[PDB]
């Protein structure tokens, strides 16, 4: 998926 | 870090599957129920054309952000998962990088229907002629194949629910950094499934699930298109 | 670096905060006038903290995506590890919202644009978040005297984010190299536009970074109890 996108889904705030 | 990072006991066993269970229920994103009462809701010619005539740029920016929106319930799914709160912040990334994208894949089979080989896209259902536009064929007719094929297993929610935990609970995934905590949460879901398995009567499905590489194989080929777009 | 290739990224990270500032300004301009009623404000009062926070989580989710947008639209940030490039986005993104704030605020009135129309800060009462809301709005009152121009915020606000000295940086170097280039660029455009006095005017650094702790402590006591799943718009 790629790694920021992931981060991201895991932290939107 | 969890009581699930070392073996759990057989009771520890059936609360995990009651809490993989609810976990999945919360974020399966539609509600089977729902998904299989809008099976008589078809797309008509004229809305499949209308899917048709629109440029793959829009029919891009739709399914991407379908697909976004899927990856977000998956996110939550695994979030809700004993002990993956638990992980490494590089662990959480590893395991939903490599998993994700097939929960997603393994999800879909619940919005298709292998009667008429429609899917549930915007609002109704409709076969793979409404993706025309994206020029992606092969890979669209690999995604409903994938689906056919299980949804011949009548998975049930909870089947779905932890098969799809042990998709994302793999030990294997290249760069983890505690691998052996993700071995014991790994080694307590898949006693878990087959425990629950046992109890339903259900061991048969073992053999039916897709092979090795499988679900893989599609998810590379999937991420190889969404990259040229 | 030549005048040219200054120019360029002045020009570039300009474009890039006008495809990403999520709402412009001549719309959050022209809606100061539409100010929430007596009624409307009592309404949102009534509410729970519950309801409160999943709406302002909500704005907030959606705030961020567009500072990671304007973040990827940097030269040289795509080119950094994934790691620097994460580094970056969870120490700045929250800080660039804080700053981005200004925009949507309102110094005569002391009104902040919030789900439609302007209203002050009793709007957010529900929360139990007194202090902090002040701290917002007194951060962004004291922003808004200094007439920010979206061309100063765009550069403002890409080297809140390309700052090297955020520990876990795996390419210090790197971030050290584009942040000076950003610098370069700041400069020289408050040179070109006779704004140089606004540097000295600019909250010193650790003033949004403790606003952002602050801020931080108080959304997770929150996102603890009421998880939220809320909509993606983006990429290309
Ligand atoms: O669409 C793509 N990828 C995708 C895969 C799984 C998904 C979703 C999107 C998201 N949604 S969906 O868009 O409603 C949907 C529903 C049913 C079938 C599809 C089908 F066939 F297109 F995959 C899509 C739920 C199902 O999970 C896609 C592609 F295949 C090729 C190129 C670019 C792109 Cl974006
Ligand atoms: O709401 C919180 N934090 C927040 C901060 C910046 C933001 C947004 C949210 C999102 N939106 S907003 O909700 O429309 C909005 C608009 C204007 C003012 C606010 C104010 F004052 F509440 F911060 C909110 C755009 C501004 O960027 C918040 C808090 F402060 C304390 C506890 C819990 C929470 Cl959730």
């Amino acid at each position: 998926v790629e790694r920021l996108q992931i981060f991201q889904h895991l932290h939107p705030i | 870090e969890n009581l699930y990072f070392q073996g759990a006991s057989l009771t520890e066993i059936e609360h995990l599957v009651q809490s993989v269970c609810k976990s999945y229920r919360e974020t399966c994103q539609l509600r089977l129920e729902d998904l299989l009462r809008q099976r008589s809701n078809i797309f008509s010619r004229e809305e499949v054309t209308g899917y048709q005539r629109k440029s793959m740029w829009e029919m891009w920016e739709r399914c991407a952000h379908h697909l976004t929106e899927a990856i977000q319930y998956v996110v939550e799914f695994a979030k809700r998962l004993s002990g993956f709160m638990e992980l490494c912040q590089n662990d959480q990334i590893v395991l939903l990088k490599a998993g994700a994208m097939e929960v997603v894949l393994v999800r879909m089979c619940r919005a298709y229907n292998a009667d008429n080989r429609t899917v549930f896209f915007e609002g109704k259902y409709g076969g793979m002629e409404l993706f025309r536009a994206l020029g992606c064929s092969e890979l669209i007719s690999s995604i409903f194949d994938f689906s056919h094929s299980l949804s011949a297993l009548h998975f049930s929610e909870d089947e779905i629910a932890l098969y799809t935990a042990l998709v994302l609970i793999n030990a294997h995934r290249p760069g983890l950094q505690e691998k052996r905590k993700v071995e014991q949460l790994q080694y307590n879901l898949e006693l878990a499934f087959h425990h629950h398995l046992c109890k339903t009567h259900r061991q048969s499905i073992l053999a039916k699930l897709p092979p090795k590489g499988k679900l893989r194989s599609l998810c590379s080929q999937h991420v190889e298109r969404l990259q040229i777009f």
